[PDB]
RNA sequence: AUAGACAGCAGGACGGUGGCCAUGGAAGUCGGAAUCCGCUAAGGAGUGUGUAACAACUCACCUGCCGAAUCAACUAGCCCU
């Protein structure tokens, strides 16, 4: 098993972020707009899913 | 509108020497030298003071993008300052499940080869930017210390590391694998 | 050995489980035992539920009982009881008076629970309004009458 | 089915409405206009907030429903079962016609009724709701879901009105203590200072 | 109202300074509202605990420095989370008892120890435990009996540093904290006075 | 909002009470209505996570550091989807 900081560390780049529900683009925790224009850089986000 | 006049101003370390060769800034510190062009943007640098240094940065008439640069430049100075007094040290960390990542450095910090990534007979050859220097640490397992005078070289040389070893056709909320920026710091602390 | 445990139970209504089950099997008082002897002991509340607090001891235990802020209603409210199954919206009230509110109180100044007569006095009065009794009325005319 | 909303959306003809020579109208979506607490009392739901149409368009009687049903569904969550009355201010009086086209050409081409719609003008309301004015922003929102039913731009207006009435809600009070304004019902009526005098008698008996 | 509310704070400070004219400053922080409401109830008819933001302190000591022209020298004094408590008549007799005013609680996280306490070595009744911790560190913990015993006395904590987390969290496990939160004295005003 | 805001860095977020009905479970957080009071700087009959119910975290609210503006909604021009 992964120690749990390196099960975090991991974690924090590849599960905390937010998607938009428009381009599904990988964003940053506290994004509030998608950053893609093909989306109109829309405010439709929403948390990636956990495994738990 | 326009804004007639927006400014920020950064101090100047005693044992920093910075001169300018128009938007070009040359600072000389304890560790080397950091030379960054910044004709891109149309501001004034100015130098004020003469027993304490101190750097100007002038935006006139400047539009609402225009004036977010006055920051930008501040901001590069300063990491500039901070590189040649301290220096930059990027920690990675090696998070694998199973098979461990062997990281070997050669050519004296200049090429990382990343070996058994997820079990791949692949050997990742990654080479540093000019100035940066990874090395495998001593205290702690799984890790390496990317130093370098420009956080922008050190940085972007932890990043190709990190994009090196990437999980593809597999669920990556498991398959946590891979070398990861743990920690950001500084070669000498203050 | 010395054990404190502090649970609530229905009191004279009984129910078929409750949070308690998993915590007094273990110990070697069945949670059917232990319903009903706190069941007996509370007799007349009825509806509302008791809590109770119990000290267990290496051989023996001791228990006491604690009521409500105002539970007081069926002997000074005369109204007749419903089926177990309870009722739809039954939306209880009537009227109260003054000299049990006080008692309480003066009970409750034994217990010295938060502070004295001239605040605790709108306590009671303020969940009066929220169950839904007057005190011969309307509180917020008696709060303006008595200030 | 339905032909697409696009294909009537102009008030393109003269008024037709269902009369004795328009026959076989089939009824209209809509039915229910008033819901909610229509017997809820003037003085229980003084704001009044209104949705207003912004283009000389008709609206489909399906589309009156939609929008009565979204603005209802959402002020039972928002402000309960009785915390307030809609009032749908359209009824589809004019019927739309459809020339069946099945496998002769524009011969005899007059088409057969298919629907009715509301010939709505700009400004004209087209909802409103009456509730207590700490439910201000849950009817602009309520009614900024319905705007979702309806084809063209429509503005929501929180009118200073008082309720449903005519009478403006700052002068509403003093006119109901001075005896203009009586309470009936869901609205009020105004007391003209005219007719027999036996009427101002028992006002102020 | 906020303007009514802090207009009523402004006039009562204004009036209970005037009423009692000793006080005791201390700082109430990382305690709670249950903590200075403890305090509450058992000083109910001596003292009265009463705080708020700095910026109207300095206000009251401000619009009041007229009357009493004492209360200059306390403008830059006051800092942090204020504890006023006013007394009218004992001195000696409420300085002890409220430092003798403390509550029991959870291990503190951050709270400089400034003095050494040392574990009684005693059976716990506790699982399996990594001993990496304890040889790094330099503490022998032998595992006899089933319970764990210490067998040199070492010197668990530094006096006078910043608490490591690692203590924190066994101590927080032992559940015997022999630091808790309360109230602590920092400064006295009695007429224009300074006492320790 | 200079009686100190906004941002950020930190603490409190209480008692009645597990408010009423209902529900097997419903203890602020399945549902419907009430949405009140001593106690202060504040703490709700709760903005969310969470539990079978709890617990626990957390939010509003408020305080410490800080020292000038800031926050929310809407509207319509060009541009973008
Ligand atoms: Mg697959
Ligand atoms: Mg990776
Ligand atoms: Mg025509
Ligand atoms: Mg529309
Ligand atoms: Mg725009
Ligand atoms: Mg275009
Ligand atoms: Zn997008």
């Amino acid at each position: 098993i992964i120690e749990p900081s390196l099960r975090q560390l991991a974690q924090k780049y590849n599960c905390d972020k937010m998607i938009c529900r428009k381009c599904y683009a990988r964003l940053h925790p506290r994004a509030v707009n998608c950053r893609k224009k093909k989306c109109g850089h829309t405010n439709n986000l929403r948390p990636k899913k956990k495994v738990k | 509108m326009k804004t007639i006049l927006s400014n920020q101003t950064v101090d100047i370390p005693e044992n920093v020497d910075i001169t300018l060769k128009g938007r070009t800034v040359i600072v000389k510190g304890p560790r080397g030298t950091l030379r960054r062009d910044f004709n891109h943007i149309n501001v004034e640098l100015s130098l004020l003071g003469k027993k304490k240094k101190r750097l100007r940065v002038d935006k006139w008439w400047g539009n609402r993008k225009e004036l977010a640069t006055v920051r930008t430049i501040c901001s590069h100075v300063q990491n500039m300052i901070k590189g040649v007094t301290l220096g930059f040290r990027y920690k990675m960390r090696s998070v694998y499940a199973h098979f461990p990542i062997n990281v070997v450095i050669q050519e004296n910090g200049s090429l990382v080869e990343i070996r058994n990534f997820l079990g791949e007979k692949y050997i990742r050859r990654v080479r540093m930017r000019p100035g940066v220097a990874c090395s495998v640490s001593q205290a702690q397992k799984d890790e390496l210390i990317l130093e370098g005078n420009d956080i922008e070289l050190v940085s972007n040389s932890a990043a190709l590391i990190q994009q090196a070893t990437t999980v593809k056709n597999k669920d990556i909320r498991k398959f946590l694998d891979g070398i990861y920026v743990s920690e950001k710091g500084t070669v000498q602390q203050a | 050995e010395i054990k404190v445990v502090y649970l609530r139970c229905t009191g004279g209504e009984v129910g078929a489980t409750s949070a308690l089950a998993p915590k007094i099997g273990p110990l070697g008082l069945s949670p059917k035992k232990v319903g009903d002897d706190i069941a007996k002991a509370t007799g007349d509340w009825k509806g509302l539920r008791i809590t109770v607090k119990l000290t267990i001891q290496n051989r023996q235990a001791q228990i006491e009982v604690v009521p409500s802020a105002s539970a007081l209603i069926i002997k000074a409210l005369k109204e007749p009881p419903r089926d177990r199954k309870k009722q739809k919206n039954i939306k209880h009230s009537g009227n109260i008076t003054f000299d049990e509110i006080v008692n309480i109180a003066r009970q409750m100044r034994h217990r010295s629970l938060a502070r004295e007569l001239s605040g605790t006095i709108k306590e009671i009065l303020g969940t009066a309004q929220s169950v839904g009794c007057n005190v011969d009325g309307r509180h917020p005319h008696d709060i303006i009458d008595d200030i | 089915g339905r032909r697409p909303a696009r294909c009537y959306r102009y008030c393109k003809n003269k008024p037709y409405p269902k009369s004795r020579f328009c026959r076989g109208v089939p009824d209209a979506k809509i039915r229910i206009f008033d819901l909610g607490r229509k017997k809820a009392k003037v003085d229980e739901f003084p704001l009044c907030g209104h949705m207003v149409s912004d283009e000389y368009e008709q609206l489909s009687s399906e589309a009156l429903e939609a929008a009565r049903i979204c603005a209802n569904k959402y002020m039972v969550k928002s402000c309960g079962k009785d915390g307030f009355h809609i009032r749908v201010r359209l009824h589809p009086f004019h019927v739309i016609r459809i020339n069946k086209m099945l496998s002769t050409g524009m011969r005899g081409a007059f088409g057969k009724p298919q629907g009715t719609v509301a010939r709505v003008h700009i400004g004209q309301v087209i909802m409103s709701i009456r509730t207590k004015l700490q439910n201000k922003e849950h009817v602009i929102e309520a009614l900024r879901r319905a705007k979702f039913k309806f084809p063209g731009r429509q503005k929501i207006h929180i009118s200073k009105k008082w309720g449903f009435t005519k009478f403006n809600a700052d002068e509403f009070e003093d006119m109901v203590a001075e005896k203009r304004l009586i309470p009936d019902g869901c609205g009020v009526k105004y007391i003209p200072s005219r007719g027999p005098l036996d009427k101002w008698r028992a006002l102020h008996s | 109202d906020r303007a009514t509310w802090k207009s009523n704070y402004f006039l009562k400070i204004i009036q209970l300074l005037d009423d009692y004219p000793k006080c005791f400053i201390v700082g109430a922080d990382n305690v709670g509202s249950k903590q200075m409401q403890q305090i509450r109830m058992s000083l109910r008819g001596k003292a009265v605990v009463l705080m708020g933001k700095n910026t109207m302190m300095r206000k009251a000591i401000r619009g009041h420095l007229e009357n009493n022209p004492a209360l200059e020298k306390l403008l830059p004094h006051i800092r942090g989370n204020v504890g006023f408590v006013f007394t009218k008549e004992d001195l000696t007799e409420i300085r002890d008892m409220l430092l003798a005013n403390k509550v029991p609680a959870a291990a503190r996280a951050g709270a400089i120890a400034p003095c050494e306490v040392t574990v009684p070595a005693q059976n716990t009744g506790l699982g399996p435990e990594k001993t990496s911790f304890f040889q790094a560190l330099g503490i022998t913990t032998k595992i006899s009996r089933g319970t764990i015993e210490i067998l040199s006395d070492v010197q668990l904590i530094k006096t006078g540093d910043k608490v490591g987390a690692s203590e924190a969290t066994l101590l927080n496990m032992l559940n015997i904290s022999p630091f808790s939160f309360g109230l602590v004295i920092q400064q006295v005003f009695d007429n224009g006075s300074i006492y320790n």
